[PDB]
């Protein structure tokens, strides 16, 4: 329940969120860093960690959910997808990989969400992060955490993390994104600006 | 006879039967004119389509940037000598840096041509060739038959009809090879158009162009620019 | 190891030579039938030939690839075809069943199964050296929203979903009269599936209810092979059933 | 005795020459592209209605935005399908654009012929397909389709028709389908040649529907609207 | 390791060998005898270790072996040289000694070719490598003049090795000698005790 | 940075910016490696064909393998789509060179400037420890943030409540390109010699060699 | 020979009463059907010829090769049919390209002669492939051997000549290479003598034109092996224009 | 690793059986909606402990070897073979991308012989026996299991000492923990024990 | 500054572009560390028909480099009427070799000289030990580059007169400078000078040796 990257599902519905910013320590080099990947509106993930591990296993899987949606004609399971993916990941390490995804998507008994690690781990929670920082954003959310909460308290929740966050440690920079999964169709609700939210909270 | 019933098995012609039978193939294929300057190597093609309510599509195919070919045969076993030859032309990029030299990039086609000539009834590939490309020693015209022998050619004819187009690269064989560019396109549809009867003439429709140089990368013309060139008749009477 | 020349090549007669073979050896064969249900998804065979000096285990022409997933074969032919060739075809898609069992998390989409099934016959056909098997399958199985299916393949694989297909004794036969006989209210107990592939499987078995041979499968719970000896007893019931009727 | 693998003294490919009649046996492929979207029509081939067509498949998505359907010999087809997902998918995964129907048409016409029984292996082929495909979808340059036969040759298509009868599906086309028409129409245009080039009925069972067009990925048909383009001839 | 010199001659050439190899401190062997062949004219001298050395020539060997049945004549020198060459290139960071290619060619009957240890193939009018040869490095190229005749040669080939002896401590005396000629090789072992060895310091 | 290592720089740090129909290039000429200007011209920018340019630092041997992969997979996307090649997929060429390298990563550092298929100019920047985003400005390199700063107030005019240097323009562009090449060369020395202009616009690409400090 | 329906002349792994194939003896017919490839032996070189038939008014020099440079010092001059003179090409100038590069002196013939007819007969044997239907010349100058001519037959068969012709009149051009001395002679004179007999063969009712390729393996190259310069491969066509009449 | 808790104390029949929900990655446990205790057939279970993630690693590797080897038999599997096929898989798959360190646990119903517990080390030494203990908690466990039952367990007794151990691995042993599963297991259905 | 091999070396590479020709200095000696074992050596070699290639630094690269030419050569000599071949294609194609020759312990060093013009273009190129290959106007890597390069760049600065002959004067006195400054070299040397025909130069070559701060 770790770093940028974080997901919890509620009961009006879903929210993803992820930060836009690279470079620990004065180097950066990257500035709308795509943490939450999503070329298409099938399947969702996200990072953590390292920056190498993560878009390197989640461009692999870029290409695997495509492939079992085409197989199919109609879209597969989020657990088979994923899945897939996991073998994949623990074979990997020796490359210095530490690979802390979480793979959302839609499955047949409802939304499917599931962690996953370098090193094997696959279990559904409803709330999943990965990294360190999300070590940090654990107890505003927690103390707060109803599961029931509004659209609108959790945009409110999203926003006011990243800039406490920013406050406590610091990171973020240039955009804070904000994604929302509905119903079973994903859209990106807004690439909403740093110094917006300084202010807000 | 009995001694056409593989290729392994040689007739006492000199030559066997099964070679011969992979001529003919390309002859049933496609009016091609390949000709060349002292800059650029120009391929003309006749497309064909195997419907009335289609838009005919190019019998250019590239190899690559630096190197390409227009088939005269199966558009199947040109394709299938095209993978090897973009393969070459990406392992050329690597070691040489250069676009590869076109006489050295046959003779390694040649070799593989060679290899189902040697097997138990296996099919020689039916497809000629005609290569244009261009390196450091000039551009070059080649063309590639049936067989592992290729020809070093000035300008060649190769497909359906093609002697009334041949009878036109031999008036004007040292024009070519002065000429600039655009006339050098301008030559091989006026004797693209020879090989059809006075009745059937080209039009931007079925005219491919492959132009590769000096100057430029391997472009298709299927109505890029095919029209400019396209003016002024002047076809064999038949 | 393999043929250096080819066995299956394209020659003229439509299709290609051991398709056409293969073909036969399935029409000349006897009846498997499978039906749908609603409960469980079954399958049962004509033919064993079991006459109480031997037992079957694997002898079973229904082997299941996987923990919700089966298929049962009919190689079987004039003089009847091998279940040495049916056996390839079990061993490969069951390896592949597992795997993507493992990846999805709800019980294992037939669907990919059947397409990787057809794919096996198919690819030794292309394949030098090599030609396809003269069997037919019933692959059933449960998806991943528990949707119950019984799907088909012929010889050089080509799939299609069904309520209810039977195979052998001329395919085309048979199948067309499994429509007649099944119901949608005689799916909706275990039971009541058990009854519809059997009614299909007795028209001309030799010595019937212990060659009679079909095994029900469950939710994700394994398979269960049921002997002959319990199918007797079903048999009994729709038999005189049956003849109530004419 | 000699091979397949041999010219006949014709001087083409004996098992080329095969190819083509063996085609003729099964399915149809309809596909007519309009710059509203391109269509696929095929035919499932059944028995009867009582045949699930909960998932039967002969439409297949190779991308999101561009669908295929086939004609020929079924079974030879279900491979090359499989096969073509993969091919089409490492290419949308390095380019990242959405692929264009000529690049995936070209790259699958190679495997058409490697065929013999020499020079082949277990993965190569030792016979030449017989399956004449039509991939029709929408790229960035807008709709097209693409006919791919055994023998490689592509050629871009407003409508093309392959059957039954190859001819007698074409033949039908000249006289529906006209150049510059509307969406509904052309869907319409498939379901009037589709019966002349099956020698089978119109059930909602027996055809199968599939439409890629802009902003919009491949779509399959289900039994309402299976139903209202059968009720369009 | 060993005590190796090979002098070129205007007449043909002349080799010089050690009588022990020694280890890390104690002799590992006590009587030396080196003609790997990689043909019956051409020989070559495993000089500097051992090992490293003799593994390049074994290499060599088996193709040089192969060569000259192939040709129908035995092969020439020049090609021995290039394959001694072509091993040590790769290998050079598990040998770093010296290779002496030394013998009769077909294409003039007078080479001496030196495969050095950070590598190049050249000819020399005299050379000495290995263990007590590097102290007298220098010094074998300085005691000769260009072009000296069999007679004399002999002679320093000889005195020049006594003297590399008794600068190193990876030899031991005795004077191994070899003429090479048209003829064959031809070898002579010439006893140490009885002659004057070169003067010590104070 | 840089220093002796056993394949290591001597200049270049690529950096563009992005308008929305032009991208001005601009790389540092010399060829240097040791503490030393081996030649004056020519920089470790390359051109794969002219419709874009990648340029790589560090490690010239390096340098020379990335180009090549870039403008190869160009030549096969060209063949079958029968399109130009866009940035984005020339880019993704690069990264496979560049995820494969991560127990020490690559010693190079790629900046593709090209358009992709969405009829507008993109720049992309792998990183050689790799990741990779889409920018409105960027610089790119070992000493990245020194061309990257400037481009960060001056197309994207962040945190800036009043500053936009001058109107965004091509030539604007330009002027900024030529300064900062000299400016650096006070402060890090490792980058000097010769300016590299390469205009990118729907034109191609035009270089300009313009000798300064 | 036979023309039995199973075998013998349809396949190469069987054997005749006798003891021959009938398959490699067919190929043999078809050198004698194209034309020549001359090559003698100098002891300063070795001067290659072979006369390349102008089919089409639309070719230029280097097409049909029918002369390849195997090295920089050794040649190949074919007769017979094109396409397996390419295969006898390939591993020819693999097999030459090894030993400059590896040993660092010039490759004596006679074992290369040996080991070339050793692929084309390995290949005989076998029934899968076909015996090679070109004979073909090998021709190198050496420091060990000095110049060396070997002629392979397309049964693999290996002799070494003085001087030899393999085309379509072996009879004609052999017997005019025995009346002179060539066989020691100086590479010069030679390049005009070796084109005056392809000249003989020639025929103004049975062929157009040729266009001569010769190459040098020579004192005026100073050993390396090129094909003709132009000014001299002119001036030695020329005279063999000239002499006839 | 060096996290995560089992013990089992096998009785007359029944097994009982407890370990800690918690799946930590980090610091944080990223996962403790999900329990770890896996049903490979629903005859046998496999509850895997040492690392977090590399649970499920093993659970599916043996999940698929468990079946192909039930496929052979083509009746239910027999314990004996699970501990020394399970054990010669792990051993091999240590060393491998695709690794195992954990010390398992199965519980099986057999065939014959009846209940049947099989003790796995994280260095994979095959056991049958009758008071065994598993995760960092086997070094902590093994001497309190072989004390407390005479030959296997009684279930009134084993209740109070499974209590008694549940506060000392909290206090002692750290886990980020809260819940824990108690299961008893007859050997046909899965039963639910109390959690303290 | 960057060393070269600290085993056997042919050292020194001077080389610079003038009005069609290059002119390069090349130590002659063989200096194994630094003791010159064999005073006179081959480093000069004809890369392809009208190319040539002459190198300093580290043998073992130059070795590669014997195999590598005699194949490039004998290739282009089938065709028989050549290509004419530009100085890049071999470069590149050698490049890849030198990669190989880095990656041996304490890094080989080479720099190469490469010269041909055909087509119609002049393609000067430098090869690294590195693998770095570029075309250029003045050349040098490892110690070169300090020290004897930068006698070369100040004298062709003020006014700008590239010519084969003042290289040939700058050569001679840089032989008594280059003996003084440098300790794996030596003063006898070869002198190369390069064209778009072949190579043109002898082996040996001995000129001034003169230490300069004894005198002074």
């Amino acid at each position: 329940t770790t770093t940028l990257a974080f997901k919890f599902q509620h009961g009006v519905i879903v929210a993803a969120d992820s930060r836009a910013t690279a470079g620990p320590y004065i180097a950066s080099q990257t500035v709308k860093k795509v943490i939450e990947i999503n070329p298409y509106l099938l399947g969702t993930m996200a990072g953590g960690a390292a920056d190498c591990s993560f878009w390197e296993r989640l461009l692999a899987r870029q290409c695997r959910i495509y492939e079992l949606r085409n197989k199919e004609r109609i879209s597969v399971a989020a657990a088979s997808k994923l899945l897939a993916n996991m073998v994949y990941q623990y074979k990997g390490m020796g490359l210095s990989m530490g690979t802390m995804i979480c793979g959302w998507d839609k499955r047949g008994p409802g939304l499917y969400y599931v962690d996953s690690e370098g090193n094997r781990i696959s279990g559904t929670a409803f709330s999943v992060g990965s990294g360190s920082v999300y070590a940090f954003g654990v107890m505003d959310r927690g103390y707060s955490y109803d599961l029931q909460v509004e659209e609108a308290y959790d945009l409110a929740r999203r926003a006011i993390y990243q800039a406490t966050y920013r406050d406590a440690y610091s990171g973020g920079a240039v955009n804070l994104y904000h994604v929302r999964e509905d119903g079973w169709i994903r859209v990106s609700s807004d690439n909403v600006a740093d110094l917006h939210d300084k202010y807000t909270s | 006879n009995q001694y056409d019933n593989d290729v392994t098995v040689w007739s006492p012609q000199g030559r066997i039967h099964q070679i011969e039978y992979a001529m003919e193939a390309v002859k049933q294929g496609s009016a091609t004119v390949g000709l060349k300057s002292k800059t650029h190597a120009v391929l003309v093609a006749l497309k064909r389509a195997q419907s009335e309510l289609a838009a005919h599509q190019k019998k250019i195919l590239h190899v690559d940037n630096h190197i390409g070919i227009s088939i005269a045969g199966l558009t199947a076993d040109a394709r299938l000598l095209c993978n090897f030859m973009r393969q070459e032309c990406l392992d050329s990029r690597f070691v040489f840096d250069r676009p590869l030299p076109v006489s050295r990039l046959v003779s390694l086609i040649g070799s593989k041509t060679q290899i189902p000539t040697q097997r138990y009834g296996r099919r020689p590939y039916g497809v000629g060739l005609l290569i244009a490309g261009y390196d450091d020693m000039g551009p070059h015209v080649f063309q590639t038959c049936p067989s592992a022998n290729y020809f070093d050619c000035r300008a060649m004819s190769i497909g359906a009809r093609s002697q009334s187009a041949r009878t036109y690269l031999e008036r004007h064989m040292s024009e070519f090879m002065q000429c600039n560019l655009d006339e050098l396109v301008k030559h091989g549809l006026r004797a693209l158009r020879e090989t059809l009867p006075a009745e059937q003439d080209l039009t931007t429709k079925n005219v491919s162009i492959g132009i590769v140089g000096k100057d430029l990368e391997f472009t298709i013309y299927d109505d890029d620019d095919v029209s400019p060139f396209l003016d002024g008749l002047e076809e064999r009477p038949q | 190891m393999s043929y250096d020349r080819a066995i299956t090549v394209f020659s003229p007669d439509g299709h290609l030579f051991q398709v056409e073979y293969a073909q036969e050896a399935v029409k000349k064969g006897s009846t498997a039938v499978g039906v749908r249900g609603r409960d469980i998804v079954v399958l049962g065979v004509e033919k064993k030939s079991v006459a109480k000096l031997q037992d079957e285990r694997t002898v079973r022409k229904i082997c299941a690839l996987d923990d919700n997933v089966c298929m049962a074969f009919a190689v079987v032919a004039s003089v009847s075809g091998l279940t040495a060739d049916a056996r390839i075809v079990i061993n490969r898609a069951r390896v592949e069943c597992q795997s993507h069992r493992l990846t999805v998390g709800d019980p294992v989409t037939v669907e990919y199964i059947t397409r990787y099934i057809a794919s096996l016959k198919q690819r030794y056909t292309q394949s030098n050296g090599r030609r396809p098997f003269g069997i037919s399958a019933l692959i059933v199985g449960f998806d991943f929203d528990g949707t119950p299916r019984l799907y088909q393949t012929d010889p050089s694989g080509t799939y299609h979903a069904w309520k209810a297909n039977a195979i052998g004794r001329g395919a085309k036969s048979v199948r067309e009269f499994l429509e007649k006989n099944y119901t949608d209210d005689a799916i909706e107990t275990d039971d009541l599936t058990i009854k519809l592939v059997i009614k299909a499987l007795l028209e001309v078995v030799q010595s019937g209810g212990k060659n009679i041979e079909l095994a029900v499968m469950r939710r994700d719970q394994p398979l269960k092979i049921l002997s002959p000896e319990e199918i007797e007893k079903y048999v009994a019931e729709i038999e005189k059933e049956k003849e109530e009727n004419e | 005795d000699r091979g397949v693998n041999t010219f006949s003294p014709e001087g083409r490919l004996f098992q080329v020459e095969y190819a083509i009649e063996g085609h003729k046996l099964g399915s149809t492929a309809i596909g007519i592209q309009t710059s509203e979207g391109v269509c696929l029509a095929v035919e499932k081939r059944i028995t009867s209605p009582l045949m699930e067509p909960s998932s039967i498949e002969k439409i297949v998505e190779i991308d999101a935005h561009i669908g295929c359907a086939m004609s020929g010999l079924i079974a030879d087809a279900k491979t090359l399908i499989d096969k073509a997902r993969v091919e089409t998918q490492n290419h949308w995964f390095t380019y990242n654009e959405t692929m264009t129907v000529e690049s995936v048409t070209q790259a699958v016409s190679n495997l058409a012929l490697q065929f013999g029984e020499e020079d082949a292996d277990p993965g190569a082929m030792s016979r030449p397909f017989g399956v004449a495909l039509l991939f029709g979808g929408v790229d960035e340059k807008g709709p097209q389709l693409f006919h791919m036969d055994p023998s490689g040759t592509f050629v871009q298509c407003d409508a093309r028709a392959i059957g039954s009868a190859s001819e007698g599906a074409q033949s039908s086309l000249q006289e529906v389908y006209h150049k510059s028409t509307t969406l509904k129409e052309a869907i319409k245009s498939s379901l009037i040649i589709l019966k002349q080039v099956m020698e089978e009925k119109l059930n909602a069972t027996n055809i199968e529907l599939a439409t890629v067009q802009p902003g919009q990925n491949f779509h399959m048909f289900t039994k309402e609207e299976l139903e209202e383009v059968i009720k369009d001839i | 390791t060993t005590i190796m010199a090979v002098q070129f001659d205007g007449g043909v050439v002349l080799g010089a060998d050690s009588r022990t190899t020694t280890g890390s401190y104690i002799a590992n062997r006590v009587t030396d005898k080196l003609t790997p062949i990689h043909d019956h004219i051409f020989c070559c001298r495993s000089g500097s270790a051992a090992d490293t050395q003799a593994v390049a020539d074994a290499v060599t060997y088996q193709l040089g072996f192969h060569s000259i049945e192939l040709n129908e004549p035995p092969l020439v020198h020049t090609a021995a040289s290039l394959f001694k060459e072509m091993c040590y290139r790769y290998r050079e960071d598990l040998m770093a000694g010296i290779i002496i290619a030394g013998w009769d060619p077909q294409e003039g009957g007078q080479v001496y070719s030196v495969p050095m240890g950070g590598m190049m193939v050249r000819q020399s009018f005299a050379i000495g490598g290995s263990g007590s040869s590097y102290i007298y490095g220098y010094v074998d190229a300085t005691y000769r003049e260009g072009m000296t005749k069999d007679e004399c040669l002999q002679f320093t080939a000889n005195a020049l090795a006594l003297a590399m002896e008794r600068d190193g401590s990876s030899g031991g005396v005795i004077r191994l000698a070899a003429i090479q000629q048209s003829g064959v090789e031809r070898q002579v072992l010439l006893g140490d005790q009885i002659p004057k060895v070169t003067i010590s310091t104070l | 940075r840089f220093s002796p290592y056993a394949f290591n720089g001597g200049t270049v740090l690529a950096i563009a910016g992005e308008d929305f129909s032009i991208v001005a290039s601009d790389t540092r000429l010399s060829e240097g490696f040791s503490i030393h200007t081996r030649d004056s011209p020519k920089c470790y920018k390359l051109t794969d064909k002219t419709v874009i340019g990648c340029s790589g630092f560090h490690g010239d041997c390096l340098t020379l393998t990335k180009i090549i992969e870039a403008r190869l997979k160009m030549y096969k996307h060209s063949n079958n789509k029968a399109m130009t090649t866009g940035a984005i997929a020339a880019m993704l060429s690069t990264i496979l060179y560049s995820r494969r390298f991560f127990p020490y990563y690559v010693y190079n550092i790629i900046e593709g400037l090209d358009e992709e298929g969405k009829g507008a100019v993109y720049s992309f920047d792998p990183v050689g420890s790799y990741q990779r985003d889409s920018f409105k400005a960027g610089g790119s390199a070992s000493a990245m943030l020194q061309p990257l700063l400037d481009n960060q107030v001056g197309f994207k005019n962040m945190q800036n409540v009043e500053h936009v240097p001058l109107t965004l323009d091509r030539a604007m562009r330009l002027v900024k390109d030529v300064f900062i090449s000299a400016a650096e060369r006070d402060v890090y020395t490792g980058d000097a010699l010769r300016i590299c202009i390469v205009t990118k616009e729907g034109i191609r690409e035009e270089t300009v060699p313009l000798r300064k400090d | 020979m036979s023309s039995i329906g199973t075998g013998y002349d349809l396949s190469a792994s069987t054997f005749s009463p006798d003891g021959r194939v009938f398959q490699v003896e067919y190929a043999m017919k078809a050198v004698e059907n194209s034309s020549t490839a001359i090559g003698i032996r100098c002891k300063d070189g070795v001067v290659f010829g072979v006369e390349k038939l102008v089919l089409s008014k639309l070719y230029e020099e280097g097409s049909n090769k029918r002369l390849f440079n195997v090295d920089r010092h050794v040649g190949m001059a074919v007769a017979g049919l094109l396409a397996d003179a390419r295969s006898l090409a390939d591993i020819a100038r693999e097999e030459a390209s090894n030993f400059r590069s590896n040993f660092g002196y010039n490759i004596p013939l006679k074992h290369l002669a040996d080991r070339v007819a050793m692929y084309v007969h390995a290949y005989t044997l076998y029934s899968a492939v076909r015996p090679f239907g070109c004979s073909f010349m090998l021709g190198s100058y050496s420091v060990n051997d000095g110049a060396q001519l070997y002629m392979i037959d397309p049964s693999g068969v290996s002799y070494g000549y003085w001087g030899c012709a393999i085309g379509k009149a072996r009879q004609a051009a052999k017997t005019e290479i025995e009346k002179l001395q060539m066989k020691e002679m100086t590479c010069r004179d030679v390049v005009k003598e070796v084109a005056k007999i392809i000249y003989i063969v020639h025929d103004e009712v049975k062929d157009k034109a040729f266009e001569l390729e010769l190459s040098w393996v020579g004192e005026l190259t100073k050993g390396r092996h090129e094909i003709v310069p132009k000014d001299v491969r002119e001036e030695a066509e020329k005279y063999a224009k000239e002499s006839l009449k | 690793m060096e996290y995560l808790i089992g013990i089992q104390g096998p009785d007359y029949v029944l097994v009982a059986s407890d370990r800690v929900a918690a799946s930590n990655i980090v610091q944080m446990k990223d996962d403790h909606d999900k329990m770890f205790k896996m049903s490979e057939k629903i005859l046998l279970l496999c509850v895997g402990e040492a690392g977090d993630t590399v649970q499920f690693a093993e659970y599916i590797q043996k999940n698929v070897q468990l079946y192909k080897m039930r496929n052979g038999y083509e009746l239910s599997p027999t314990a004996a073979a699970n501990f020394t096929r399970r054990n010669l898989a792990d051993c091999l798959r240590s060393r491998t991308p695709y690794h195992v360190n954990l010390l398992l646990a199965g519980y099986d119903e057999h065939e014959g012989p009846a209940l049947y517990y099989m003790d796995y080390l994280a260095a994979l030494a095959k056991a049958p026996f009758a008071a065994h203990g598993y995760g960092a908690f086997l070094t902590l466990s093994i001497l309190d299991r072989y004390y407390t039952p005479t030959i296997s367990r009684e279930r009134a007794v084993e209740l109070l000492r499974k209590c008694l151990e549940e506060l000392q691995k909290r206090f002692i042993l750290n886990l980020p923990t809260f819940s824990v599963r108690v299961i008893d297991k007859d050997g046909i259905h899965n039963l639910e024990n109390i959690t303290f | 500054t960057q060393n070269p091999m600290v085993t056997g070396t042919s050292v020194l590479g001077v080389k610079f572009d003038c009005g069609v020709v290059i002119a390069a200095d090349m130590l002659g000696s063989y200096g194994s560390l630094a003791r010159f074992r064999n005073i006179s050596r081959i480093m000069r070699v004809n890369d392809s028909t009208m190319l040539g290639a002459s190198g300093d630094y580290a043998d073992f690269q130059y070795l590669k480099q014997v195999l590598g030419q005699m194949v490039i050569d004998e290739e282009l000599f089938g065709d028989g009427h050549s290509y004419s071949p530009r100085a890049i294609h071999s470069w590149l194609t050698r490049a890849m070799y030198s990669r190989r020759s880095k990656m041996n312990p304490l890094w080989n060093t080479k720099v190469i000289g490469g010269y041909a013009g055909g087509e119609s273009f002049l393609g000067y190129v430098d090869m690294l030990g590195v693998a770095y290959e570029a075309p250029s106007l003045a050349t040098g890597y490892g110690a070169y580059l300090a020290q004897p390069l930068l006698r070369e760049v100040l004298e062709k600065q003020p006014v700008l007169s590239q010519t084969e002959a003042r290289e040939l004067v700058e050569r001679c006195m840089r032989v008594l400078y280059y003996r003084d400054a440098r300790s794996y070299n030596r003063f006898q040397v070869a002198t190369v000078t390069e064209k778009g025909v072949e190579i043109e130069g002898p082996l040996s070559a001995q000129t001034n040796w003169d230490i300069a701060h004894m005198i002074s």
